[PDB]
């Protein structure tokens, strides 16, 4: 019953309203100038031979694969995110593993950047981490020496300018907001050039508030003009604990059985510093981890993307 | 000791499947740049697959690892209807490698759990595998996403070996 495809439509805006797709595989296919948006959760999708389109991409549990594709403006999130046979794609991602690229040019990729109230659900019953997101992170299989096929959106890029908010009847039931604040995708700088050589490592453990406290926390150190780099959601086991808290382990050893703990990446001249009196201050009866200087940090921050980039490895 | 080949074209689910054999977890799977290897034991056989990239990039790459296999498993994309002649064509040319003579091939109609797939039936006679006499073949409706369906993939292949 494929009312599951939007196949060869030209100047429309059509879109799928939460609980209308419930997980299904969608298909995009020949559509050109069109606003296409998908508020619901994938099993994967598929884009064909589209041109000059916008398009919105509920949480896909699965990959998104464009192919022959024109001038698109994307927001996605998905578990695997492919590109072949593709030119000018504009994309605002989230993605569970690395964006890959093959045979195209001219592909720009910024950070997923979107609000609904259904959406946090939908990410769940999507199975995809709002904190395993490398976006930024593109392989590309076909380079072509003395230039890049892709490159990054600039961080000053509005998402209105690329993705409109809809204003057809349909699809304004559903409340929408692309300010960064309220996005469920927390920004991040991934591997934007950075000016500062200072980074910090902060994990928070499993419980009711912990997300809520990654935000706060964001904000805070947002706020006082410092910059998220990366954040990931694993499984610490009492090994692992060892490895990158070291002697300050068995402070937390209690705390990794309750499910995966939230590592968040800061960056910026002043950051442990800064990143521990907000903790201090805001965080009291809480335990988390934060680095204890600038001189350590770094090493905090490996030690951590090795043990959890084996644990989610092959 | 069995050296088996996992084929087919990227996005179908080779390493995905893979993984579902070694019995890990599947969320964090990224394409492939070079390629797998992974050790499994079913039925008493200990079944060393090889899981290569399957990008249209890369293919030009599978020859090197043809040597000495003794089971191609090809994995198709049940639910992605539109590749079905591209992954039609990378099929034929591989059992037309001399160097994969007499192999038993294994094709696995992947994810059946998806609503636009294809079934077993329309896929198989739709490359007219009917007409492939040069060696024993089958076709394995599973989904490498739940695990259904692969064990008795597994089974023909041990049957095989
Ligand atoms: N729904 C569903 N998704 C599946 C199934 N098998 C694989 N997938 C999904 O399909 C995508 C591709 O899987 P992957 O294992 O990377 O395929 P691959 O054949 O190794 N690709 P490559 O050749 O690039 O390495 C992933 O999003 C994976 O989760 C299945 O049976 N059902
Ligand atoms: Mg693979």
């Amino acid at each position: 019953p494929k009312d599951y495809m939007f196949s060869g439509l030209k100047d429309e805006t059509v879109g799928r309203l939460p609980g209308t797709v419930a997980g299904q595989q969608f298909l995009i296919q020949d559509c050109e100038n069109c606003n296409i948006y998908i508020f619901d959760h994938s099993a994967t999708v598929t884009i064909d031979d589209c041109t000059n389109c916008i398009i919105f991409l509920g949480p896909v549990k699965g990959s998104v694969f464009f192919r022959n594709c024109r001038d698109c403006k994307c927001t996605l999130a998905c578990q695997q995110f492919r590109v072949r046979d593709c030119r000018k794609l504009e994309v605002f991602l989230c993605c569970a593993t690395q964006p890959i690229i093959e045979s195209s040019s001219n592909i720009k990729f910024g950070c997923f950047q979107w609000y609904y109230p259904e959406l946090a659900f939908q990410f769940k019953d999507a199975g995809l981490s709002i904190f395993n997101n490398t976006w930024s992170n593109i392989h590309d299989f076909t380079p072509v020496s003395g230039e890049l096929n892709w490159s990054l959106l600039p961080e000053d890029a509005v998402v209105q300018d690329y993705v409109p908010i809809p204003t057809t009847e349909e699809l304004k039931a559903v409340r929408v907001s692309t300010e960064a604040n309220r996005s469920i995708v927390p920004i991040s700088r991934g591997q934007r050039q950075k000016s500062s050589d200072e980074s910090c490592l902060v994990v928070l453990f499993a419980g009711d508030y912990t997300i809520a406290n990654a935000r706060k926390l964001i904000d805070e150190m947002v706020g006082k003009g410092f910059f998220l780099v990366q954040t990931k959601e694993v499984s610490m086991k009492a090994e692992d604990a060892q490895r990158v808290f070291r002697e300050k382990a068995p402070d937390f050893l209690p705390l990794l059985n309750k499910g995966p703990v939230i590592a968040l990446e800061f960056n910026g001249d002043g950051a442990v510093e800064v990143c521990q009196l907000i903790v201090n201050e805001i965080f009291n009866g809480t335990k988390m981890f934060v680095s204890e200087s600038k001189e350590t940090a770094s090493g905090d921050v490996d030690s951590f993307y090795n043990f959890a980039d084996i644990q989610m490895g092959i | 000791e069995v050296r088996i080949l996992l084929l087919g074209l990227d996005n179908a689910g080779k390493t995905t499947l893979l993984k579902q054999l070694a019995s890990e977890d599947i969320s964090h799977i990224t394409p492939t740049q070079g390629f797998n290897i992974k050790s499994v034991q079913s039925q008493g056989f200990k079944l060393n697959v090889w899981d290569i990239g399957g990008l249209r990039k890369i293919r030009p790459y599978w020859r090197s690892y043809f040597e000495n296999t003794d089971i191609l498993i090809y994995v198709i994309d049940s639910a992605d209807r539109k590749r079905f002649e591209e992954t039609g064509q990378e099929l034929t040319e591989l059992l037309e490698e001399e160097k994969l003579s007499c192999v038993p091939v294994l094709i696995f109609a992947n994810k059946q759990d998806l609503l636009t797939a294809a079934p077993a039936s329309e896929i198989a006679e739709g490359l007219n595998l009917h007409t492939i006499r040069d060696r024993v073949w089958q076709i394995q409706s599973c989904s490498a996403l739940t695990g259904e369906g692969v064990q008795d993939g597994m089974n023909w292949v041990c049957k095989n070996v």
